[PDB]
Order: structure tokens, then C-alpha cells, then sequence
């Protein structure tokens, strides 16, 4: 871990997105995928009419799946982004025709340090499905592992990507969060019996353009 | 000091108005509250 | 922020942790000397009344805050409604002294008598609790005594109060999720 | 208009110890001169320090006499200004008018036997919390002084103020069975032909003796 | 803990009182209650006759109680101080009428790191008894917690307190050590079955005045 | 002086408030107490 | 200010006589009345 008994030291990381914070005492750092900053947000396709909506840049949550001893190598859970959102970010998709944002992603798999096994968490662009042999190369994508003896949290941050500078999220999902079982979960005598996997995600640098009419 | 609000001097000497304190030879809770940790214990992101 | 909870070191986080802004506070009303400096009524004995702040009922503002301290010091003012003349004697006086008027005696003047009295105990401070008999406080914990033909009302007022070593201060235990009461409000 | 004022309730009644003065009615009186009159005293404790007065022992006498027993206690009494032994002293007469005191009280012992009578005495102060010593050997562990007779007939000893509180009461409460301030124990270590001789005892205020909180407590 | 596997780092503290020492490898620091030094030891009530007795300033020991799984929140053990002492400090109470001293207190509750639950240890002035509701505010007094996952030792240091500058310990006890169960002890499969609680206490700045006669 | 404690000047002249003392042409007990012997009369050891 | 007319200082401190105002971080009708047009809008003859 490179730090120092229980989950600790410079392994304590607090992330803040808007008026929401998340702290973990077993951080293994943050993986920045493909870039450490967004490319230009004001290009010719929006004619200077885009605006940033800071109120949407905050954490929202979802359950992913329950990791059990019967899952074997290659078992995956895929979550396309953006996903259903019932807060401010979600209302933006019904109010503007074009949008772009990156993602700050935290995935946790809380069991205890007596469990064994390993999960690979990755952010993959343009992914609807993947073949079994391709899973052996999932590390080509921005990723981090969750290995119970070391950590319970994975954190990946990625920018907006796409053939277009702004997107129409109702018809295209640029990113897919994938969690894959690398080595099966072991419980032994003292480990947690199963591990529920959850995601805490925040949209970043949210820009919108093209206001829609109301339904009224 | 206290719940007193006259601007003019007391008609009676201090020696009569109150008992007089003496010294031999300090607000503990104020120091304790001021000493409180108000930071963040690990690394901060964003 | 996270911290080692086993330590008694105080931790006081602020709203800045998630982007807020801490405001200015004005705490004059919770200053000890100010809050204790007001009259509180006690039920008097007919004639001889020992001046003892522990007579202030524990649910009153003054009585509860006094009991939230272990040791205290203060001078005192009393306001008394009485028939006849009122005599006061200092801490340590034989009870018979209360009949001798060379001891401070205020002649009756309607509607009441108000007096400023000095602390007279032989101790550097007094205490609201004392672990001797393990209820009863030593006899020397008092501000003297007063006597009149009849004492019908007695109010105490702590002056220059000082408090040391805080003790529990309890609100009402409610039966429901919130203790609700009728608050003053413009009528119907 | 004129100056408005609030005549305040609770103020103005006559108080027997008030700090103000009455209005005068008969002026311009010049007194006969009295400067330099002898014997003035301005503080009662100056008198109490400078003029020791006699203690009172069994039989109504100001002395104890040499004993010829195995019993070496000459006198043992409560260190109290309300003690019978101190009851005829100026110190006790003054103390009855105050509720508290602090500081040193001095005892003086004057031998009055003939030239051929010799003796050795011991005074000890026994603090409260344990019964007072019955023998010079047990009392040796207390603060104490021993002295013998000779050319100088008087010995003076300071009883120290030791207490939990900074002041003690001058009066003694009906509930206190044993004296709260301890005891003064006077012993005879031994004597050489001093049978029947008198040791006169007096008391005076020490340098830091202090009385505070005037009180008028007598009914008669 | 703020330090670094097993009980360690700047969590190793050695306390010395006279010719006695006590070392713990899971210290959480020392709580100083009400002051970090004594007030004046020579006032008018002892007329300059008081003396310090350094030979009494050393550790003495007592068992407090056995913490078991059936104890519930609020279960307390009270120890008035001074308590019976058969060494030098105890003999001082039979030799002098007046005394004062502070206390250096160490309380240990040794189980293992697989036990759960929590004890609150506090030094409370003038305490003969306390009501159930008042226990919720025991933290107003100098205290420290003992939480098995973190530590086995609590350490509190307090000065002499009282309405009087010197005391008569045969009739008044200014301090009471209280240990209270905050969360019940859990044993699970690997914890110690019960935890015996012990105190290691040293009188500090011991002054005496007013020598007594002997019984002889 | 005495048991008086007002800080403000008496409204009446001194000539009326009290009798006036005169002089012709001194605290004996204070001097007597101050003169007291407080030493030790012979040799002191240890 | 108001209907008050004593020339001598209040015996009580301001902190007791009235509530104290605070500031964060202006007579609109006076400005509005002062801004009124009082001229003549076209040409004037004789």
C-alpha cells in the first residue's frame, strides 16, 4: 500500500464534489484515465451558447452487484453512463439537447481483510459488450483493483470523450463502468460471507447547450 | 461585567459595594475550545 | 474529518469542509457572569432563613446552571418582603445574633428591602456537591442568615459569579419524538 | 421643566450599619483641645498583641502547679477562643464580637518557684483528627518545644494556625463534640524539688493574628 | 490512532513516577484535566509548615472490575480517591492532619483486537453517586475511551481540587475514578472471553502539614 | 475613616457635619506592639 | 431622533436601552421625490 495496522496513513483520502464528500481510510490512490484535464469545452458546434451547471457536480449512488463465492473469473457487471438520475443532473438531460461531462468514480467492495479474491474496476469508452478473451486485456483501460487484503475502494477519474464535442445522451453513452471478478471471493473462517459492491459517482465539468421547450 | 448597565459611577466605594479579592503568590475551557482540531486528517481531493 | 475518537482532544469541524462558510457568533447571553446575574425566587421559612443558594430550585434557570458547576464564587443581593425589621448576620454567627440589631438591620420600608451582601464563607470557593458523607453540604457553605417577624418573599441574585468544573445540565426527557409546548403567538 | 428621577423601591430604609451620614442641625462647634493625650489605641489587636492576659485553670487560678505523680500532664485544653481556659482573656473578650479568625496565638509561661526549684516543661500542639497525646513521648511527634528554668523566668511559644480552610470560627458549635482546631498540651518532663510551685500562663495575639466579620451575639 | 500493524509507533509511551515505570504500546495520549499544573501549595492555612514527600509519588495498583458481555450501557464502577493504601502514601494519612496531591491515573482493559465494545474512563470531582441520564454527559469530565480495536490503556492526569487548599482525607474524598460501559463487550469468535480492568495510580505533588502524635 | 463609604463629597460643610477639633501648643499601643521583642535570647543551634 | 428631548445623557448604556443593530457585507423615497421633473417640457414664451 506504501503507507503504514488497520486501513491507514497517507491511505486516508477525502474527495469532495460540490456539497458532498466521501472519505476512505484504505485508499490506493486515484487513477486518471487518458488525460488529467478536459479538452476545450467551447467549440464551434455550440456557437458560444453553452453554459456550465455546477449544481449537478456532486455524488449520486447505485448498487452494482453482490460478489459471492460462486462467481468465477470473468463474471462482470456493466453500468453505462450516464445512467438514470433523479436529481439535478438528470433534469438537465430533459432540459437541454446537448451535454458533456467527465466522471469522478468511486467503487467500494466492503468485506474484511480475511476475505481473499480480487476485483478489477475499469472505465471503458464505447462499450456495449465484450468477449471472454478480451477480458484478459481490460487493463488497457483506466482501472484500479480491489484486493481485500489491501483495500476496499477503487477511484478512477476520466474526462468526456467522443467523436463529437457535445453529446446527445438519450442516444449515445460514451462510458461504461465495468467491475470484473479476477480471482474468486474466498471467505475462509473469518471473512465476510459475501461483498456488496456499490458505486459513488459524480459528473464533472458539466456543460449544456440547446434549451428545450417545456412539455406545457 | 455581568448584567449591569449604568454609565455613571457607583455612589459607594468598591470596598463597600463588593467583597475585595486577594491574591496568592486562567480560563481552562476557553483554551480547551480554542485548541480544537478543525482541519482534515488525510489527503484532500478536488 | 476523521480522528482518533479515544482521545479526549476536541474536534470541531466547520461547514467549510463541504463548501459552506462559518458565520460570526455573538455569545454574550451565555457568558456566566451575565446569565447568573438576575433574581430568582425561593420559598422562605417564616422567620429565620439561612442564605444558601442550594435552596434555588434545580429546574429554574439559575438553579440548573448553578448545579452545572462544581465550585463557585459570588457576592450576593437579596430582595425580601417582610414584616418588622430585617436583620442579617454573616457566615459563622451564633443564631442568637439574629435578634441583635447592631448586626445589619434594615428597618421596614414598603414594599420590600433590597440589600447587597459580600461573600463571607471561610473557604476560597463554595461547592454545589461535596463528597464527605458517602445530600448534606458542610454547615459553613452559606452566605449568612436573615430574620424578620415574618418573611413572605425572598429572592437571591448572584453577583460577579465564577464557576469551575462543569457538571451535567439536563433538559426534559420527552415521551414523544420531540418535546412540544405552546409558544407565545399573536391571537386567533 | 425639571430633572426627572425614579424613586426606587427596595432602597432608602434605615440600615443600622449603613455607610452614610445623617444631616447636621447645630453647627460651628469647636472642641476643647485634646492633642497628645496619653494612652491612645486605634486598633484593638495592638492592645491584644502588647498586653498578654491570664489563662484560667481548674480552681479558678492563672497557674498550674508541679505534680509529683507518674502523671505528667499539667494541662490539656481545646485550642478554641470559646474554651473555658481562655475565657477570662482579653483575646476571648474581643473574639466573641467577630465570627472568624486566622493566624498566630502566643502562650507565655512564667515560673515562680524559688531559686532552688528547677523544672523542665514541654508544650505541644495536637491537630484535629486523632485523640490528643497523653504522654510527652507520644506528644514528641507533634510540633512542640521543651524548656527549663533558670535566670529567665518566661518562655513564649506560638500556637500555629493550621486548618483546611483559610479562616476558622471563633465560636464553637453545639454539634461539634471534639474541638475542630485541636488541642494545646502542656506537660512537665521532670522537676527537681519544685513540688507545689506555680507556672503562670498568659496568652496574647501573634503578629498575623486577625479577626474578621463583626457580630453582636450576646443576649446578656 | 495517528501512528502506523499491532499496537505501535508514537503510540509507545513510558510513564515514570518515582522508582516505578509503566510502558504501553497502544497509547492514545494523556488527558490533562482542568489544568496542566497545580495551583499554589503554600497558602495561609498551613502557616509555612507544609512539606513535600516525594517518596509517596509512585504507582500503586488495584483491580477495578471484570468487563463481561452481560454488562450493558451505563454499568459503572466507581473508585473514590484516596483509597486504602498500605505503602508510604497510606502511612502519611495516619501521620499528618492535612494533605493535598493530584493523581496520575492509568486504567487498562486488556482483551485483544478482536473484541468490540467501548469503555469510558473519567476522573470526576466530588462524586458520591450519579443518575442514569447524567451518564450521557460524563464526557464533561476529564476522560479517555478504551476501544479494543484501538487501545488497551487510558491515561488521565489531574491536579488537587477542592473548596479548601489542603484536605482531611479521612472525611472528604475530592476525586472519584469512574469506568463506564458505553457499548457492550463483544467476543465473536476470536476475542478474549472477558476483560479484567485494572488501575495503576500515582499520587502527585504530595504535601502534608500538621504532624500527629503517635499512638504510643 | 470609620464605617463610611460614599465616594461623593458631603453636601454640608465640615463645620456643620462634625464638631471642629482644636490644638494646644501619638498611638501609644501601636508603638508598644511594634516594639515587641521577636527574637531569640541566647545561642541557636541547627 | 424621534420624539425625545432630554439634553442630558441617558443613565443606562446604549446596550441596555435599545437593541443593537448589526451590518451585513438608503432612503428610496427621498431620492425619488428629489428626482422629480420640475421644469417645462417645450418652448417658453414671454
Amino acid at each position: 500500500d506504501k503507507k503504514t495496522t488497520t486501513l491507514l496513513e497517507d491511505r486516508i483520502l477525502t474527495t469532495r464534489n460540490g456539497h458532498t464528500t466521501s472519505t476512505t481510510q484504505s485508499s490506493v490512490g486515484v487513477t486518471y484515465g487518458y488525460a488529467t484535464a478536459e479538452d476545450f469545452v467551447s467549440g464551434p458546434n455550440t456557437s458560444g451558447l453553452e453554459t456550465r451547471v455546477v449544481q449537478a457536480e456532486r455524488f449520486f449512488k447505485t448498487h452494482l452487484f453482490d460478489w459471492v463465492t460462486s462467481d468465477s473469473f470473468g463474471r462482470c457487471h456493466l453500468l453505462e453512463l450516464p445512467t438514470d438520475h433523479k436529481g439535478v443532473y438528470g433534469s438537465l438531460t430533459d432540459s437541454y439537447a446537448y451535454m458533456r461531462n467527465g466522471w469522478d468514480v468511486e467503487v467500494t467492495a466492503v468485506g474484511n481483510q480475511f476475505n481473499g479474491g480480487c476485483l478489477l474496476v475499469a472505465m471503458v469508452p464505447e462499450l456495449c459488450s465484450i468477449q471472454k478473451r478480451e477480458l484478459y486485456q481490460l487493463t488497457l483501460f483506466p482501472h484500479q483493483f480491489i484486493n481485500p487484503r489491501t483495500n476496499m475502494t477503487a477511484h478512477i477519474t476520466v474526462p468526456f470523450v467522443g467523436v463529437n464535442r457535445y453529446d446527445q445522451y438519450k442516444v449515445h453513452k460514451p462510458w461504461t463502468l465495468v467491475v470484473m471478478v479476477v480471482a474468486p471471493l474466498t471467505v475462509n473462517t473469518e471473512g465476510a460471507p459475501q461483498i456488496k459492491v456499490y458505486a459513488n459517482i459524480a459528473p464533472t465539468n458539466v456543460h449544456v447547450a440547446g434549451e428545450f421547450p417545456s412539455k406545457e | 461585567s455581568g448584567n449591569t448597565g449604568s454609565i455613571i459611577n457607583n455612589y459607594y466605594m468598591q470596598q463597600y459595594q463588593n467583597s475585595m479579592d486577594t491574591q496568592l503568590g486562567n480560563d481552562w475551557f476557553s483554551k480547551l475550545a480554542s485548541s480544537a482540531f478543525s482541519g482534515l486528517f488525510g489527503a484532500l481531493l478536488a | 474529518t476523521t480522528s482518533a475518537g479515544e482521545s479526549a482532544d476536541p474536534v470541531t469541524t466547520t461547514v467549510e469542509n463541504y463548501g459552506g462558510e462559518t458565520q460570526i457568533q455573538r455569545r454574550q447571553h451565555t457568558d456566566v457572569s451575565f446569565i447568573m446575574d438576575r433574581f430568582v425566587k425561593v420559598t422562605p421559612q417564616n422567620q429565620i432563613n439561612i442564605l444558601d443558594l442550594m435552596q434555588v430550585p434545580s429546574h429554574t434557570l439559575v438553579g440548573a446552571l448553578l448545579r452545572a458547576s462544581t465550585y463557585y464564587f459570588s457576592d450576593l443581593e437579596i430582595a425580601v418582603k417582610h414584616e418588622g425589621d430585617l436583620t442579617w448576620v454573616p457566615n459563622g454567627a451564633p443564631e442568637k445574633a439574629l435578634d441583635n440589631t447592631t448586626n445589619p438591620t434594615a428597618y421596614h420600608k414598603a414594599p420590600l428591602t433590597r440589600l447587597a451582601l459580600p461573600y463571607t464563607a471561610p473557604h476560597r470557593v463554595l461547592a454545589t456537591v461535596y463528597n464527605g458523607e458517602c445530600r448534606t453540604l458542610p454547615t459553613s457553605f452559606n452566605y449568612g442568615a436573615i430574620k424578620a417577624t415574618r418573611v413572605t418573599e425572598l429572592l437571591y441574585r448572584m453577583k460577579r459569579a465564577e464557576t469551575y468544573c462543569p457538571r451535567p445540565l439536563l433538559a426534559i426527557h420527552p415521551t414523544e419524538a420531540r418535546h412540544k409546548q405552546k409558544i407565545v403567538a399573536p391571537v386567533k | 421643566g425639571i430633572f426627572p428621577v425614579a424613586c426606587s423601591d427596595g432602597y432608602g430604609g434605615l440600615v443600622t450599619t449603613d455607610p452614610k451620614t445623617a444631616d447636621p442641625v447645630y453647627g460651628k462647634v469647636f472642641n476643647p483641645p485634646r492633642n497628645q493625650l496619653p494612652g491612645r489605641f486605634t486598633n484593638l489587636l495592638d492592645v491584644a498583641e502588647a498586653c498578654p492576659t491570664f489563662l484560667r485553670f481548674e480552681g479558678g487560678v492563672p497557674y498550674v502547679t508541679t505534680k509529683t505523680d507518674s502523671d505528667r500532664v499539667l494541662a490539656q485544653f481545646d485550642m478554641s477562643l470559646a474554651a473555658k481556659h481562655m475565657s477570662n482573656t482579653f483575646l476571648a473578650g474581643l473574639a466573641q464580637y467577630y465570627t472568624q479568625y486566622s493566624g498566630t496565638i502566643n502562650l507565655h509561661f512564667m515560673f515562680t518557684g524559688p531559686t532552688d526549684a528547677k523544672a523542665r516543661y514541654m508544650v505541644a500542639y495536637a491537630p484535629p483528627g486523632m485523640e490528643p497525646p497523653k504522654t510527652p513521648e507520644a506528644a514528641a511527634h507533634c510540633i512542640h518545644a521543651e524548656w527549663d528554668t533558670g535566670l529567665n523566668s518566661k518562655f513564649t511559644f506560638s500556637i500555629p494556625y493550621l486548618s483546611a480552610a483559610d479562616y476558622t470560627y471563633t465560636a464553637s458549635d453545639v454539634a461539634e463534640t471534639t474541638n475542630v482546631q485541636g488541642w494545646v498540651c502542656l506537660f512537665q518532663i521532670t522537676h527537681g524539688k519544685a513540688d507545689g510551685d506555680a507556672l503562670v500562663v498568659l496568652a496574647s495575639a501573634g503578629k498575623d493574628f486577625e479577626l474578621r466579620l463583626p457580630v453582636d451575639a450576646r443576649a446578656e
